[PDB]
DNA sequence: AGCAATGTAATCGTCTATGACGCGTCATAGACGATTACATTGC
């Protein structure tokens, strides 16, 4: 590909997961701190400047997401730090981080792991906790004065109580609830019944066999998974429930060498992100199942040689970094030649850097 | 063979002690509860009030830790056997009975005046004769007992028909013997130290009554039920 | 009886006065062996005269340790029931526990409290309870738990030192000087705080069990380990190889599996709370970590999933280890803060006991 | 003593409550406490009442 | 195996609702939340 504007040294703690809605890419980070790139970034400066950052909590942030809306310009940002609570974000505009709680304080006695905006087309969000309840709410903004309506008593099917990873929803209807072992849960909106719920179909001999990221499809029917083998990842589609087959690298089968740890649909479902901790991107095609190409991550890529981080803090060389998340931006989202007409991609890699690229 | 009436009180609408002649701790047998019936009867009546006196059952053995042998008519006579479980032969025998005779020297000591069968019996007068009407003849029932128990016959004889002593007793029973063998160190305390759980007035129930009740349950105190 | 009483003392008021018997209490608190000896021979001789004589309760009133009015009495004094009232069993292991230490006393030798335990098993039960009335004893006469009242802990953690010659003062009032001797896996008995040590790359092992490989292996590292959770014995030898004879030695490190358990152990050895006596400071931690086991995988460890219990350990230790400090990114507990971050989203635990290897070993 | 007081009078001079005489249970006000010369009036009219 | 950690239950203080007395005020008690002890986990 190309490979255009990225940051190295972002954030210092470890930055676990990035988001984006056109105008931002906004990523949270281990010590709280989100730290929106905003995208619109022209000539080929480091987007640091447009870093607008923000301290947020004191112990530690996993999971970001963003939801912008055409209406009135709300634009909301949602994190669920380590400390389990959701932290919710005005953004408007250099932006201000208003924080409004439109959620209780009844609520706050659970740890809350992830969380998916579902917009409307009737704005939701589903944030499962660490218990197992995959919790529904209802948006209405309205005047600034939003309220958060929870609805969602999904319960933990698998026993007992176990640990909720992955969290999406579909364009439609349907709520993947992924678990720590198998078990992907597949529900209803507005009939709070758990549908089909299948298992990794190759759970042979006891080992770890978890659930990284659940993500659908545009349209709505397509349920590609990802799991765990032992130490090894691969990629297991369904249909919205039919096994019809798993993602692998040319030589079991297996997509990568080492776990996959993220996934992306883009706008019209063609290909597939599968982020990796053994240190490349790996595309491959829906509908054939094949892989498109391979794309290699390296530390010295960082464009700027005092951020580059080829050393970790204990003393070993993480020459090769692991990918926590990959995420995709849609058509005509960044600024740049042929911004327009071509999708965009966005990864934010172990060694601290969080980089872009154009599709070519 | 020591006897003692209490004062002839009924409202509508006899202890016996096998002990010699004498500050001192009583005890039940190893006692029963018998009531003659008559209306100023064996016949019918008896036949019911009988399975109505087993309905104390429960209060007799999950509240005062009691254990029936029999409930057998003798003539005119309901027997209530109730032998004693918190306090065996074989506990008597080690706490108030073994060191009796080793520390003769030692003052201050309890003479046990064993409790045989209690029989304070009223015949209450019904405007309806020869026929007999129930469902309220059970709090009549009740009523007096729960009088008795809780007002005079729990003052000056703790260890025989309390309820909040006796439990307090099982629960210090087990560590009783520790305490005088870690503070004087032979045996000499223990036939005292059970004279003075007893003795104390705060653990009666009118005292648990008048407090300030901090934990919600205890002592249902609810007695001769319906069958 | 009640009943030609109540015309006496009317009103719930002072009727509770009337009812409750007079309460003499007894102060256990409020010192050489003889002074120490003085007043708990005095405080068992005056309870046994108000049973024996005056048949009058008594009340056992001392403070214990604060986080303070505490009180143990007999026959029950208290008002109702409160189920907790089972506590007789409490105060008799008090007594017993200070008829021990005052027969076991004048005989001037150190007895260890599992001894003590295992000499009257049926009242005290378990050890939990001896350990924390030995505390309460110790801090309610002001005595110092660093001087001990002649009861010393059980001995845990073994060595495998390739010398360390231990000093001490041995009280009868005499001074008294010996040396212990090592060299083999073998144990130092003990050595009060007053005591010192001298010395003839150190490893720390919590789990003992991966311990008793590389003693065989061994592949001049002096190997000072303890056990699951260290014993107070160990600190302190640790503590003192620091102050005494720290100039020979040279980056010791921990070493334990990456559960929440064993960095807990890490952090119990290198950083106390608040109150803090011996910390250790020294150790550098280079554990096995998540991005140790994971980046090795492919040329075998068995992994783990996270328990409830596990995640809510390892929560609970994030908000504490950060509460006050500013910043993470410069901060004394970093690494062990960013560490419990990783397996918190990893999801997994990895245990250490096949990934044994030249890791120990510095370079 | 052998007076032998009433449990139900018991409460009523002293502090009530009324409540916790329900888990305590000695409440049953329906007998109420008789007085020994109104005692023997009121079973003279009893058994008056049988002829 | 000496020394930890935590979850849970029990107890204690405080707030508020209701009843009683001389429409407002005071007393009482029931319910809620906070704090601590015990043990069931765990190397
Ligand atoms: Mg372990």
């Amino acid at each position: 590909f190309i490979a255009t504007a990225n940051a190295g040294k972002a954030h210092d703690a470890d930055i676990f997961s990035v988001s984006a809605c056109n105008s931002f890419t906004v990523s949270c980070s281990g010590d709280g701190y989100l730290k929106v790139w905003d995208n619109k970034l022209l000539d080929n400066e480091n987007p640091k400047d447009k870093s607008y950052s923000h301290f947020v909590h004191k112990s530690g942030l996993h999971h970001v997401d963003v939801l912008q809306t055409i209406e009135f310009e709300l634009c909301l940002v949602a994190t669920t730090s380590f400390s389990g609570d959701l932290l919710f974000y005005r953004i408007t505009r250099k932006v201000i981080f208003e924080k409004l709680d439109l959620l209780d304080s009844d609520m706050k006695k659970h740890s809350f792991w992830a969380l998916k905006w579902g917009a409307s087309n009737s704005h939701r969000l589903v944030a499962t906790d660490v218990k197992g309840t995959t919790y529904i709410w209802k948006f209405h903004p309205f005047n600034w004065s939003p309220t958060l309506e929870l609805q969602g008593t999904v319960e933990s099917p698998m026993t007992p109580s176990q640990f909720a990873t992955s969290v999406d929803i579909s364009e439609r209807g349907l709520i993947a609830t992924g678990f720590n072992n198998g078990t992907v849960q597949i529900s209803e909106l507005s009939t709070l019944r758990p549908l089909y719920n299948f298992e990794s179909q190759h759970s042979m001999i006891n080992n770890s066999n978890s659930i990284r990221s659940v993500k659908f499809s545009p349209q709505g029917s397509l349920l590609a998974i990802a799991h765990d083998s032992n130490s090894f990842g691969c990629i297991t589609l369904y249909e919205t429930g039919e096994r019809i087959g798993s993602l692998s690298v040319p030589t079991g089968e297996f997509a990568h060498s080492s776990w996959v740890m993220s996934l992306s649909f883009n706008d019209s479902g063609e290909t597939l992100c599968s982020a990796g901790w053994d240190g490349k991107l790996r595309f491959w095609d829906v509908k054939t199942k094949e892989r498109i190409t391979t794309l290699n991550m390296h530390c010295d890529d960082i464009e700027i040689e005092e951020d580059i981080l080829a050393v970790d803090e204990h003393g070993d060389s993480l020459a090769e970094p692991g990918v926590f998340d990959v995420k995709f931006l849609k058509k005509g989202w960044r600024s740049g030649m042929g911004a327009d007409l071509n999708e965009s991609l966005c990864c934010v890699c172990l060694d601290r850097s969080i980089r872009w690229f154009r599709e070519a | 063979a020591r006897d003692i009436t209490f004062l002839t009180v009924f409202l509508e609408s006899t202890v016996r002690i096998e002990g010699p002649e004498p500050n001192s701790l009583y005890i039940p047998l190893l006692l029963k509860i018998k009531l003659n019936f008559k209306m100023n009867e064996e016949q019918e009546l008896f036949t019911k009030l009988r399975e109505i006196v087993g309905s104390s059952i429960r209060f007799w053995e999950e509240q005062l830790f009691y254990q029936v042998q029999d409930v057998s008519t003798i003539e005119n006579h309901v027997i209530l056997s109730l032998k004693c479980t918190i306090l065996t032969d074989a506990q008597i025998s080690t706490f108030i009975s073994k060191p009796r005779e080793l520390h003769t020297h030692a003052k201050g000591y309890p003479e046990i005046y064993y409790l045989s069968e209690l029989s304070t019996t009223v015949n209450f007068f019904s405007k309806e004769g020869n026929y007999v009407e129930i469902s309220h003849v059970i709090p009549h029932f009740n009523e007096y007992f729960s009088s008795l128990i809780v007002s005079q016959l729990e003052f000056e004889y703790p260890m025989v028909f309390s309820m909040i002593s006796r439990l307090r007793l099982k629960w210090q029973q087990s560590s009783l013997a520790p305490i005088s063998y870690a503070l004087t160190s032979n045996s000499v305390l223990l036939p005292i130290m059970l004279n003075m759980i007893a003795q104390d007035k705060s653990s009666t129930t009118a005292y648990q009554i008048l407090c300030r009740r901090r934990g919600p349950p205890i002592q249902n105190f609810q007695i001769f039920s319906i069958p | 009886a009640l009943e030609g009483l109540r015309k006496k003392y009317k009103t719930r008021q002072e009727l509770v006065k009337a009812l409750t018997p007079k309460r003499r209490s007894i102060h256990l608190n409020s010192c050489s062996n003889a002074d120490v000896l003085a007043h708990i021979k005095h405080f068992l001789s005056l309870a046994a005269n108000s049973l024996e004589q005056h048949q009058q309760p008594i009340s056992i009133v001392f403070q214990n340790k604060k986080k303070i009015h505490t009180t143990l009495d007999f026959p029950l004094n208290g008002p109702h029931l409160s189920t907790h009232q089972f506590k007789l069993k409490r105060c008799a292991i008090l007594l017993n526990l200070l008829k021990v230490v005052m027969e076991k006393l004048p005989l001037g030798k150190n007895t260890t409290v599992r001894d003590i335990f295992y000499s009257n098993v049926e009242l005290f039960q378990r050890q939990a309870n001896v350990v924390q009335w030995l505390d309460v004893i110790r801090f309610n006469f002001k005595l110092s738990p660093r001087k001990s009242l002649n009861i010393i802990p059980a001995q845990k953690g073994l060595v495998y030192s390739p010398p360390i010659d231990i000093y001490d003062n041995i009280l009868t009032p005499k001074m008294q000087k010996q040396t212990i001797f090592s060299g083999k896996p073998c144990l130092i008995p003990f050595f009060q705080d007053d005591a010192v040590i001298k010395l003839g790359n150190i490893v720390i092992v919590e789990k003992e069990a991966v311990f008793t490989k590389l003693v065989n292996n061994y592949h001049n590292t002096m190997l000072i380990t303890g056990k699951g959770f260290p014993d107070f014995l160990t600190r302190l030898f640790l503590k003192k190889l620091e102050q005494y004879c720290s100039n020979l030695i040279s980056d010791c490190s921990i070493f334990t599996d990456a559960d929440p358990y064993g960095i807990s152990i890490a952090l119990n050895y290198t950083h106390s709370n608040e109150r803090n006596a011996y910390i250790c400071t020294m150790a550098n931690y280079k554990g096995i970590r998540i991005t140790q086991v994971l980046a090795q995988n492919n040329e075998s460890i068995q992994l783990l999933s996270l328990n409830q219990r596990d995640y809510s350990l390892a929560k609970n230790l994030i908000a504490s280890l950060t509460a006050n400090s500013w910043d993470i990114a410069t901060s004394p507990l970093k690494n062990v803060v960013i560490e419990c971050q990783r397996e918190i989203f990893f999801q997994k635990k990895a245990e250490m006991n096949e990934i044994d290897a030249g890791i120990f070993k510095y370079k | 003593t052998n007076k032998i007081t009433c449990t139900q009078d018991f409460l009523h001079q002293y502090f009530v409550t009324e409540r916790v005489s329900i888990q305590f249970g000695l409440n049953n006000k329906t007998v109420k406490r008789i007085n020994k010369d109104e005692f023997d009036k009121a079973v003279n009219c009893i058994m008056s009442w049988t002829n």
